[PDB]
């Protein structure tokens, strides 16, 4: 019994249990309380690791689906509160430790900074001179550009935003506590997938973009209209003045003189001065027209709100997703989607696999769309922000996708019920897993031979003094003619298949060379032989990662080698040295290998992005009109060999990282070496096995017993699974930190 | 010759507790090869990979236990 | 015998190259050390060894090679 | 071993079943009786339906048969413990395999002869140097 | 085929046989332990060497030992 | 006599003087570089102008290693001794693993505060037979 | 880290006095230890050995690889 | 309650508290007496 509010249901499907778990601190001092195999306490050091390994494995703690659902819901509230703390921290550092107003007054002669370092042990050198007398660390997160597009002009608004973010974090934390301990919703409530979808479509995504269209129209658009006109930020009215004095809007947008009447009478064209379809970019800032983005958010809101009405809830109108799914079956696929509604309404891991896959794919789509259609003012000219945002979203997407593989496998081991999947899509997938995987295997072999092998052919031909026998734009050509054709279609579209659009959706497809200040923001990104070869590298590495994770899911129950793999679990090291050796058959080990292959794929993607943008897009433009690129168009002739990537990309561009000592970039050289060290360190865990280390520990325990200093909690070597987890965690950390230091030194040292 | 509560040191060589000390829990009847049951404060390695602890009891013969107490 | 004349400016030769994969650039690049055909420069220190030993002609090296043929037999 | 009887489980097929080894080398059979027509998991992937009454199923290995047997006796509300596993050769010879003496091997049964028993401890194996240049290993002597 | 030996420290807990996924082992009458039973390995031709039995053994160092030997179609666990 | 001829005093070394006129400020004190120059002008520099530490044991360079060595050793022996003492004290408490995982703050602080006498404590445990154990009483593996 | 932050003078540069003293024991007079062979007044140098002049001339010349000079690296 | 004190005395909290205290010690010492390569 804690706080007891009235009730708060209004003929709703809301159903809760009051006070199921009392608030108490005792279990805080009882570590491992949630696991029966842990509650008694430790006896060996393994006990510690598993305590962290199983902390969020809510299935393994309780068999009750309702309690698992409640734990998940409150954990989501806690995670949202963490994200709120982080975002308010960003806004606070923008308010109190940034040069934001100074940057806003003159964004072409000052570098954004929002982290000041204290002077100690010499590290004060990291406070590089970023312009206007400001000294700090140059940020590449694009926070300043977002804040300018939103219409921030003052430190006090950022400070108020940070305070609101802290209050929101407190609210989320209290909601998590409240819905686990005070009013915990029943399993019947979570399974209302139709209502949840209606609300997340019309309410979360639809009303979200509607309110943001409101802010963009009333705050972002007039304020940026005045900012780009050269008006000093202090002379611009505050956001609320345009709402108190509507004549300001009306003189910035004459349609406002007519008000809301054109909206309700379907006379929308009157609004054509602030709801636009310009395309292209803003000539002053290099970003997307904010009016275009406001019209975009308005249309997206209408779309999502309409979508939020498909599913039936309390009123007979709408769809049952179970019915729809059951109706989709064909002569090739047995019972079709029968059973999918029951799977996705009783299995958290199935939902999480779907959602991880789609959210990772979306994060990648975000990187790809934001680089070529730069949405924020002055982001495209800031090549460091451009590179950093692209690569960051890439990595997040890749990790989410690999997690999707993990949770497909966990579904197969823990929630798949064969009596509920008789001759449906999942069952037939299991029943021809061999065809699927043997073919994916062969496609990967073909894609590797005919992508990487082309590079090896070129390296060997060039070394043999035989340039005319290479795959290149000047020899044996591999032109990507379909991508060229679609680029041409996009360039012709404003005048034919997109009449009411003035410019292209993106200048990468072709057209003018948009440059702000002396640097190009965007220009046609042409595609040739090297681009063909690297796109097939991408297809190859993606296919191999998919091969690994899909094999992990489809064989998690069994294989010809191990027909009872399901009984062994999702996470386990092997089934012994027998059958020739069965190490790494688990779904967890497939995730473990897919991590490395995803890292490979994304490393190549981001290297391709960096080199192609530095060679053929980015650069400085003379007042005569001509363009001079950062790496002088070297991609076409150098990216067609492995030696070209080793010398003209890695070797040439690493000069900034390795010479960073003695300047504000010194920390990037430090972390370059740091990533290298962590990568090398991971090889100890990956190339060895725990038996050797357990024996070494035996000798060291003898040393301790000799002086009567051996611990009661006996030291054990890491488990096989944990050895692999540590190895891969360190491999990814070291390699990614290496590339991060490299990229930041490079993109910050190239104008 | 052993009794419940006797502290003994293990002498089996191949045993995990050779040189370590355990306590006698029970003594089984004659005709059995390893009648003396000993318990230990330190578990052995017994268990599948990743198991929290191990086995802390084992049977021995009198010639394999050395009375300490 | 050439490298004996000026062992500080001539590059000692290991053996000849014969590779049908070569193009003009590599043929020209490996026709080095004063040779007329493609060639590899020896880094085994074997010229200095045979010269300090007292050998000064291709005849003596050839005789040693044939003798080692007989020794191996 | 006379002639195997029993209906095949109701199943639409899969790519995970028998290969060339089954006809060239050897295959395996498992029979069992079920009180009801009911769903079970194929060790080769997917779901199948066992018939009410006798059931006869062919698999590629002995291990797949024993995995199906554990599933039968540990995953159905009334257990299925009457399953029999046979080895089948291309000549047609059928070799009854499991349970070997009509009694599951986990429980003692009179009449079994100890195999692979040693009258010593593991630590009492002889030193390898004492048996080198012989064909044996310390556990074989 | 692999070799499977059972030494006299066996307590006859039957977990040997319960763990075997290929029915290599049996419980046979004996007199060395209280349970009056010991593990036996009459069918090592079907052994694959997964080592589940030893993983199940409780005695201080195993009473059952699997030594991998001459690899066959059966011991390599081949379905083809 | 002419020992360490390969090196010269930093006050003599002209490269050190040129670089020390440019010693950066490591903290907020606008004199940190100047204090650093004055302080390091006492060591032995090399041709490049950086100080070189002599650790062969001569007391003229005792501050280059001997004094920090003594200090570290006192502190490290302190840490190890109080940790071992707490570890011993837990063993008589029925469930020692829990107090290894959930620290007995009062007991651990009592042990930490008494560590300044760890050399004499270790000498006493050595003489009394508490520090070291016998071989025949320590578990070992087969040979 | 100390060089990265612009203070290369704050490195820990330990002079290898042991091997330098050893080189000095064989005539190497660079470090100025004057021990054994590096000391002309020493009985190891006042032996009349037919190799001491050549060995000293080869070891006290910084033109070969004979007991190369060493520092903190 | 006793639970909160026990949680505050767990190994991770205690080790991070000790590490933070030692970090503060070393940081402030090098703030008021920086650049001590050796003992004068
Ligand atoms: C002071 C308030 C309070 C109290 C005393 C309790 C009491 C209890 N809770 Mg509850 N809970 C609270 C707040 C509180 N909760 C909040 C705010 C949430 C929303 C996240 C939840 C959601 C919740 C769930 C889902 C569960 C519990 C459980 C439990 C029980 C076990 C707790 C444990 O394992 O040790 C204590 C553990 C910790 C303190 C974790 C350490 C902190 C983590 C590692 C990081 C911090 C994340 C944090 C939640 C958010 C960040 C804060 C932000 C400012 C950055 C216990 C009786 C569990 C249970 O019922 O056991 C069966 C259970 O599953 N709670
Ligand atoms: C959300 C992420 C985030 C990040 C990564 C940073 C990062 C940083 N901030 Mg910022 N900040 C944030 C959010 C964030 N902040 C928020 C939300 C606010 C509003 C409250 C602020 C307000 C703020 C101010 C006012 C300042 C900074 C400053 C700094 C810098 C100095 C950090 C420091 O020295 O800490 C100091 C270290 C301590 C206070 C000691 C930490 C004690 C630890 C937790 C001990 C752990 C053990 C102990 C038992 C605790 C365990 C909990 C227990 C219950 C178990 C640093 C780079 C400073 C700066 O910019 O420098 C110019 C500065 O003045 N921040
Ligand atoms: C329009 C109604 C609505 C909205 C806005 C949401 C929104 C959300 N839901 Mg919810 N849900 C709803 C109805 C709604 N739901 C219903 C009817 C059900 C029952 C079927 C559920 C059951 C459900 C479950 C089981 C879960 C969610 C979760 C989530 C969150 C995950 C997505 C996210 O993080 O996005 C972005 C995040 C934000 C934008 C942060 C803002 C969050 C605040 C609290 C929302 C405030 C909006 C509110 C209407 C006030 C607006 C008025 C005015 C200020 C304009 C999200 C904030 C998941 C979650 O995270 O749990 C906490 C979760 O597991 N929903
Ligand atoms: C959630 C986002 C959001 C928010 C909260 C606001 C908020 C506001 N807007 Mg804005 N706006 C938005 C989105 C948003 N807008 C979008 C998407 C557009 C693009 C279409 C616009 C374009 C816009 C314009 C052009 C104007 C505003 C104006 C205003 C202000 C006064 C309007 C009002 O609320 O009075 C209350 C509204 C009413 C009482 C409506 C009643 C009038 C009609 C006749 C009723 C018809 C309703 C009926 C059910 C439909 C049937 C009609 C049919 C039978 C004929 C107000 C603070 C006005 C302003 O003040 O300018 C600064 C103004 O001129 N907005
Ligand atoms: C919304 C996304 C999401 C959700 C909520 C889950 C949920 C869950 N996952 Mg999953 N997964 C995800 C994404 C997600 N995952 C991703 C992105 C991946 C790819 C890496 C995976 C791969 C994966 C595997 C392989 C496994 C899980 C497992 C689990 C379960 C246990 C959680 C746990 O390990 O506890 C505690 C968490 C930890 C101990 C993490 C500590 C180690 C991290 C990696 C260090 C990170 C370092 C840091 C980021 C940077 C360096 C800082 C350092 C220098 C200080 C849990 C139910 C486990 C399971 O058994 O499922 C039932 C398990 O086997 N997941
Ligand atoms: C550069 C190192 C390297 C290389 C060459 C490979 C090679 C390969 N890996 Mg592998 N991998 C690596 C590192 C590497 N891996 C690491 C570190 C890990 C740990 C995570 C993995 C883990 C891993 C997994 C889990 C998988 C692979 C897969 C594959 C195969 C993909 C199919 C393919 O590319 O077909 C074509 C082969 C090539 C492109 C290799 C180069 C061939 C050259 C260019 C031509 C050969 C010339 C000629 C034959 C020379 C003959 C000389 C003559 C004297 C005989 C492929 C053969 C996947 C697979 O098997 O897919 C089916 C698979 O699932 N890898
Ligand atoms: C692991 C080997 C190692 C060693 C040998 C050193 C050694 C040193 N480092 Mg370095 N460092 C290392 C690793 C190492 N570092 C690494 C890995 C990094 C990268 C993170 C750094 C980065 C680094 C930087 C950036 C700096 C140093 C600095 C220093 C010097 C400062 C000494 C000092 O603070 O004065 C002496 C300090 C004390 C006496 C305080 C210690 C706290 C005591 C215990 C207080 C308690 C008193 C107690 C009662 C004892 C009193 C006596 C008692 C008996 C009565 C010192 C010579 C600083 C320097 O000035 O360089 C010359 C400097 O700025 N280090
Ligand atoms: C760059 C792209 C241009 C190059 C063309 C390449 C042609 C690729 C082959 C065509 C696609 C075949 C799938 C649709 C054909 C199709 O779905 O037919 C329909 C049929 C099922 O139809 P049903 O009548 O059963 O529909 C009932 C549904 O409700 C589901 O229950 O699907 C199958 O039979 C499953 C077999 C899929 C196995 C084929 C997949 C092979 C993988 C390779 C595909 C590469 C595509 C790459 C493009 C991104
Ligand atoms: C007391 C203590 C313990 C244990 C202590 C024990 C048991 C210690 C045992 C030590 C043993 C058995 C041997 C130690 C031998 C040490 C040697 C041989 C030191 C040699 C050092 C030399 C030759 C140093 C020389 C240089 C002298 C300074 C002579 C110069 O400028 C530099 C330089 C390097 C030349 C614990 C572990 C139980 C608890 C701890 O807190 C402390
Ligand atoms: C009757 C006799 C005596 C007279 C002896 C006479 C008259 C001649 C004796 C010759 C002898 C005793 C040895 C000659 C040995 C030559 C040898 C063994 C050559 C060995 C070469 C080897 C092994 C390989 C060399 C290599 C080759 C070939 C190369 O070309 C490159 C270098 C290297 C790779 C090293 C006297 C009265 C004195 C004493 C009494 C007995
Ligand atoms: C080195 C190694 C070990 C030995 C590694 C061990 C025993 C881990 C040692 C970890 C120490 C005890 C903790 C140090 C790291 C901490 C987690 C970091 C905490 C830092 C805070 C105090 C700030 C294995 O056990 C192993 C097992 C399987 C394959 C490879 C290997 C392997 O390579
Ligand atoms: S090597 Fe390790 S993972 Fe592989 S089979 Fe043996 S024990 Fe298992
Ligand atoms: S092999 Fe070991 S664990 Fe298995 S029954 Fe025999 S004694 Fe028990
Ligand atoms: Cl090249």
């Amino acid at each position: 019994m804690t706080i007891s509010p009235p009730e708060r249901e209004a003929k709703a499907k809301v159903s809760v249990d009051n006070n199921p778990v009392p608030t108490s601190f005792e279990k805080w001092g009882k570590p491992g309380h949630f696991d029966r195999t842990l509650a008694r306490g430790p006896k060996t050091t393994t006990w510690i690791w598993n305590l962290h390994a199983n902390a969020h494995d809510f299935d393994s703690q309780t068999s009750d689906l309702e309690d698992v659902s409640r734990k998940i819901f409150s954990a989501h509230f806690g995670h949202l509160a963490v994200v709120f703390v982080w975002l308010s921290g960003m806004y606070f550092h923008g308010a109190k430790f940034s040069n934001y107003e100074g940057w806003l007054a003159d964004p072409t002669h000052i570098k954004p900074s929002a982290q000041v370092v204290w002077p100690i042990v010499g590290q004060g050198i990291l406070n590089g001179d970023v312009g206007g007398g400001f000294h700090g660390i140059q940020i590449t997160s694009g926070l300043f550009y977002l804040w300018r597009a939103s219409g921030f002009t003052d430190s006090y608004q950022l400070y108020c935003t940070a305070i609101g973010g802290l209050v929101m974090a407190a609210l989320m934390l209290f909601a998590g506590w409240f819905h686990y301990h005070v009013k915990a919703p029943k399993l019947e409530w979570f399974q209302n997938v139709e209502s949840m979808m209606n609300h997340h479509l019309a309410g979360l995504l639809g009303l979200g973009s509607l309110g943001w269209a409101g802010h963009q129209i009333h705050v972002s658009m007039p304020i940026n209209k005045l900012l780009d006109a050269g008006v000093a930020p202090k002379d611009i009215p505050l956001p609320h003045e345009f709402i108190l004095e509507p004549s300001k809007m009306a003189e910035l947008y004459p349609s406002f003189a007519q008000g809301l009447t054109p909206f309700f009478t379907l006379n929308w064209g009157v609004y054509s001065d602030f709801l636009t379809f310009k395309g292209g970019l803003n000539p002053v800032t290099g970003g997307l027209w904010l009016s275009d983005t406001a019209h975009h958010h308005l249309a997206i809101a209408v779309l999502f709100i309409i979508a939020g009405h498909m599913y039936r809830t309390n009123w007979g109108i709408g769809h049952s997703m179970k019915e729809i799914l059951e109706a989709h079956k064909g002569p090739f696929t047995g019972e079709g989607h029968k059973g999918l509604y029951e799977i996705l309404t009783t299995s958290w891991h199935a939902q999480l696999a779907i959602n991880l896959a789609l959210l990772g794919s979306l994060t990648i789509i975000v990187a790809q769309h934001m680089y070529a259609m730069p949405p924020y003012p002055y982001q495209a000219i800031d090549y460091a922000t451009q590179l950093s945002l692209f690569t960051h979203h890439m990595w997040i997407g890749g990790f989410l996708i690999v997690g999707a593989g993990a949770h497909g496998a966990i579904f197969m081991v823990r929630d798949y019920d064969p009596a509920k999947n008789v001759n449906n899509l999942l069952d037939r997938m299991l029943r021809h897993r061999d065809a699927i995987i043997s073919h994916l295997n062969w496609v990967c072999i073909f894609l590797g031979f005919h992508s990487f092998g082309l590079y090896i052919h070129n390296d060997t031909m060039r070394a043999l003094g035989r340039p005319q026998d290479m795959f290149s734009d000047t020899a044996i050509q591999l032109q990507p003619i379909f991508a060229q054709w679609v680029q041409h279609l996009h360039t012709l579209a404003p005048g034919a298949t997109a009449p009411n659009a003035l410019a292209t959706a993106s200048y990468a497809f072709g057209g003018e060379t948009i440059a702000v200040a002396g640097k190009v923001a965007m220009m046609p990104i042409t595609l040739g032989t090297a681009d063909f070869m690297v796109h097939h590298i991408h297809a190859f590495t993606i296919h191999v990662t998919a091969l690994i994770l899909l094999k992990g899911v489809l064989y998690a129950r069994s294989s010809r080698l191990v027909p009872d793999k399901a009984n062994l679990g999702f996470r386990f090291p092997c089934d012994g040295p027998g059958r020739g050796g069965t190490c790494q058959v688990s779904g967890w080990d497939h995730v473990f290998l897919g991590l490395f292959w995803m890292y490979n794929s994304l490393s190549i993607v981001i290297f391709h992005f960096s080199w192609k943008m530095q060679s053929d897009v980015w650069g400085t433009v003379s007042p005569d009109g001509s363009v001079t690129h950062v790496t002088l168009g070297n991609f076409a002739q150098s990216a067609i060999t492995i030696n070209g990537w080793l010398r003209d990309f890695l070797w040439a561009q690493a000069a900034n990282v390795i010479n960073s000592y003695g300047s504000a970039l010194s920390a990037y050289g430090i972390m370059f070496l740091a990533g290298h060290f962590v990568f090398a360190f991971s090889l100890m865990f990956l190339f060895s096995g725990r038996g050797y280390w357990q024996e070494l520990i035996e000798s060291i325990v003898w040393a301790h017993n000799k002086l009567n200093v051996a611990p009661a909690i006996q030291p054990r070597a890491l488990s096989i699974i944990q050895g692999r987890a540590v190895g891969v965690a360190h491999y990814l950390l070291g390699g990614i930190v290496t590339t991060w230091a490299f990229f930041l030194a490079r993109s910050l040292s190239i104008g | 010759a052993l009794n419940r509560g006797d502290k003994v040191r293990i002498k089996r060589t191949e045993s995990y507790w050779y040189g370590d000390v355990g306590t006698v829990a029970s003594v089984e009847k004659s005709g059995i090869l390893y009648p003396v049951i000993v318990r230990f404060d330190r578990v052995n390695y017994n268990g599948f990979s990743g198991s929290a602890s191990g086995v802390n009891t084992n049977n021995f013969a009198e010639n394999e236990l050395e009375l300490v107490q | 015998e050439q490298w004996i004349k000026d062992p500080l400016n001539i590059r000692p030769i290991a053996h000849a190259i014969w590779d049908p994969h070569f193009g003009e650039g590599a043929v020209n690049a490996f026709t080095q050390a004063g040779a007329s055909n493609p060639v590899n420069i020896a880094y085994s220190g074997v010229y200095h060894w045979f010269y300090t030993i007292g050998m000064t002609t291709n005849q003596e090296l050839y005789s040693g090679a044939v003798f080692l043929l007989v020794l191996a037999s | 071993m006379t002639e195997l009887s029993g209906q095949p489980p109701k199943f639409g097929g899969s790519t995970g079943g028998l290969l060339s080894k089954a006809n060239r080398e050897e295959k395996y059979a498992i029979t069992w009786t079920s009180a009801s027509e009911q769903v079970f998991e194929m060790p080769t992937g997917g779901a199948a339906i066992m018939n009410e009454g006798e059931n006869l199923l062919y698999l590629a290995r002995k291990e797949q048969c024993l995995a199906l047997g554990t599933q039968l006796r540990t995953k159905f509300k009334p257990k299925i413990q009457d399953y029999k596993i046979y080895r089948v050769y291309p000549s047609g010879e059928v070799q009854y395999l499991h349970p070997a003496d009509g009694v599951f091997p986990e429980k003692v049964n009179e009449g079994r002869e100890a195999q692979g028993t040693k009258t010593r401890r593991i630590g009492q194996n002889p030193e390898p140097v004492t048996i080198k240049f012989s064909g044996k290993a310390p556990y074989e002597v | 085929s692999h070799s499977v030996k059972i030494y006299d420290t066996c307590i006859g807990c039957t977990q040997c046989v319960r763990a075997c996924p290929l029915d290599v082992l049996e419980m046979v009458p004996w007199d060395g332990c209280k349970a009056a039973q010991i593990a036996s390995s009459p069918r090592t031709e079907d052994c694959v060497g997964c080592k589940r039995c030893e993983t199940a053994c409780p005695t201080d160092f195993l009473s059952i030992r699997v030594y991998l030997g001459a690899e066959t179609t059966r011991s390599m666990g081949l379905a083809y | 006599a002419d020992d360490f001829a390969n090196l010269t005093p930093c006050s003599e070394n002209p490269a050190y003087l040129a670089k020390s006129k440019n010693f950066l400020n490591t903290t907020n004190d606008p004199n940190s570089g100047k204090i650093r120059a004055e302080r390091y002008a006492s060591a032995l520099c090399g041709p490049e102008g950086y100080p070189h530490l002599i650790v062969d044991g001569r007391f003229t360079h005792a501050g280059d290693f001997l004094i920090p060595s003594i200090l570290f050793l006192y502190i490290a022996g302190w840490i190890g001794w109080v940790g071992r003492s707490y570890l011993i004290e837990i063993r008589e408490s029925k469930n020692p693993e829990m107090q290894e995982v959930v620290i007995n703050v009062p007991l651990a602080i009592k042990k930490m505060l008494g560590g300044f006498l760890w050399p004499l404590a270790a000498v006493g445990e050595y003489t009394s037979g508490k520090l070291v154990m016998k071989d025949s009483e320590i578990p070992t593996s087969p040979r | 880290v100390v060089v990265a932050f612009g203070t290369p003078e704050k490195q820990i540069l330990i002079e290898p006095v042991f091997a330098q003293w050893i080189q000095a024991t064989s005539g190497k007079a660079l470090y100025g230890f004057d021990v054994l062979l590096s000391n002309p007044d020493s009985i190891a140098s006042t032996t009349g050995a037919a190799w001491l002049p050549g060995w000293l001339d080869a070891i006290n010349s910084g033109t070969n690889s004979l007991f190369l000079t060493i520092g903190p690296g | 309650m006793d639970g909160l004190k026990s949680f505050l005395s767990t190994a991770p909290v205690m080790i991070m508290a000790l590490l933070t205290f030692t970090a503060g010690i070393l940081i402030e010492f090098n703030r008021f007496y920086p650049d001590l390569l050796f003992h004068p």
